[PDB]
């Protein structure tokens, strides 16, 4: 964890009552993004950060 | 030359052409959604560049971000991105690199494959949010080390007007950076817990969510743009292949009455 | 070509073209002032072609064991082949080798189809 991701932890946690919850508060706290390290060409696993 | 080929030559375009036309609207949907992520990351910036602009802050390896998406269909703002990493990293064919987005892997890939040591997916679906700025920061800090670099730079698309844009360049500096600056004393900032670490790990999350809204914003205004002259050159070709249809179909009830007529007068 | 098939011998047998053939028969039949059907062709001209084609075959071994094997050349027109005469031919043969301009000119010699082709007799008649 650092700065920044734990900040995050801290506005996930302030993110998650249902009715001011609304549509694009539920789409910040979610990402579809993997991380992939590319040596050479490719490298190992792509996991979803 | 058939009545089937130029049918189905046509049901193809038709379709195109009203997918295209689509996907206009729904990036004028995501236009303006947008164009408001833009202006909240541009202020939040504002207030904190504001900062290093008093402090007259200036650079003493290196690491390079690019920033686009996976999508095309957005007309040539993965190219001249690119090209302006291209133009930048003549200086420094060492520069480590990661990217965001895998459009600008496949440009940067083909033209370096080594300097891409890491390379993030599935980034230009919705607006950017902090978290992805923020995690995408944490694994450059993580298995990057962001921190151990003199000099980080990121490379996005800036948004001028809805018709053009600029691959802009900005610099990002580090705990050690902040600290050595011609006006680091203006400020009477505690010297106690790491303060400089701070103010480098929270920027390099922002100075990236800035990037990036203006980069999609960029790539939205593109796309709708793209799309335009897509859905215009479509019809055009409809209406050339309607003509041609037409040509063929009055073609076919002559030919076939011909032969009629030929078995008619033996 | 027959009698090589007759005596336990094998014969290939290369019709090149009959596209060409099918043209003459109709040039014949239309002087003959025989009412034509389909694109001016006689009316059994798909009979034409099946009767020749019937007649490769690979005889039992009561017969001696003998086989004529047909390779038909078709011309297709603009890639056309539901044109009258190639479906005739198609329908008659156990399978066909599609050729192709577009695939001849990536440099893919010979320009085969993969997909389109078939051999119907199949692996039965290939070299294990």
């Amino acid at each position: 964890i650092s700065y920044a991701a734990y900040l995050n932890v801290a506005a996930q946690a302030i993110r998650s009552k249902t009715e001011l919850q609304t549509a694009s508060v539920l789409n910040r706290s979610q990402t579809d993004a993997f991380y992939t390290q590319y040596k050479n060409a490719s490298e190992p696993t792509p996991i979803t950060k | 030359a058939t009545l089937k080929e130029v049918e189905m030559r046509l049901k193809s375009i038709k379709n195109i052409e009203k997918i295209t036309k689509t996907m206009k609207i729904v990036a004028s949907t995501r236009l303006s959604k947008a164009e408001k992520a833009k202006i909240s990351a541009k202020k939040m910036d504002e207030a904190e560049q504001l900062f290093y602009k008093n402090a007259e802050t200036k650079n003493l390896k290196e690491l390079i971000v690019a920033i686009t998406s996976d999508k095309g269909l957005c007309g040539s703002i993965h190219s001249q991105l690119a090209k302006a990493v291209r133009r930048h990293l003549n200086d420094q064919p060492n520069a480590d690199i990661v990217t965001i987005g895998d459009k600008i892997k496949m440009q940067l890939l083909r033209t370096h494959p080594n300097n891409i040591k890491l390379s993030i997916n599935g980034i230009g679906k919705d607006a950017p949010t902090f978290q992805e700025s923020a995690l995408i920061a944490d694994k450059l800090l993580s298995v990057m080390k962001a921190g151990t670099y003199p000099k980080i730079s990121i490379f996005y698309n800036d948004p001028v007007s809805s018709l053009s844009f600029e691959p802009s360049e900005k610099p990002i500096f580090n705990a050690k950076t902040i600290e050595q600056s011609p006006s680091f004393g203006k400020f009477e900032i505690d010297t106690d817990a790491n303060v400089p670490r701070d103010l480098f790990e929270y920027t390099l999350a922002n100075q990236m969510l800035t990037a990036m809204a203006q980069g999609y914003a960029a790539e939205i205004s593109a796309r709708r743009n793209a799309m335009d002259n897509a859905s215009k050159n479509a019809g055009d070709m409809i209406n050339r292949y309607s003509i041609l249809y037409n040509r063929t179909r009055q073609a076919v009830i002559t030919n076939e009455l011909v032969d009629i007529i030929t078995g008619a007068s033996s | 070509g027959e009698w090589f098939r007759d005596n336990g011998k094998h014969a290939l047998i290369v019709y090149d073209d009959l596209s060409k053939q099918a043209v003459a028969y109709r040039q014949l039949s239309l002087l003959l002032r025989r009412p034509p059907g389909r694109e001016a062709y006689p009316g059994d001209v798909f009979y034409l072609h099946s009767r020749l084609l019937e007649r490769a075959a690979k005889l039992s071994e009561k017969e001696g064991s003998g086989s004529l094997t047909a390779l038909p050349v078709i011309e297709t027109q603009g890639g056309d082949v539901s044109a009258y005469i190639p479906t005739n031919v198609i329908s008659i043969t156990d399978g066909q080798i599609f050729l192709e301009a577009e695939l001849f000119y990536k440099g893919i010699r010979p320009a085969i189809n993969v997909g389109l082709s078939v051999s119907r007799v199949g692996s039965a008649a290939q070299v294990k």
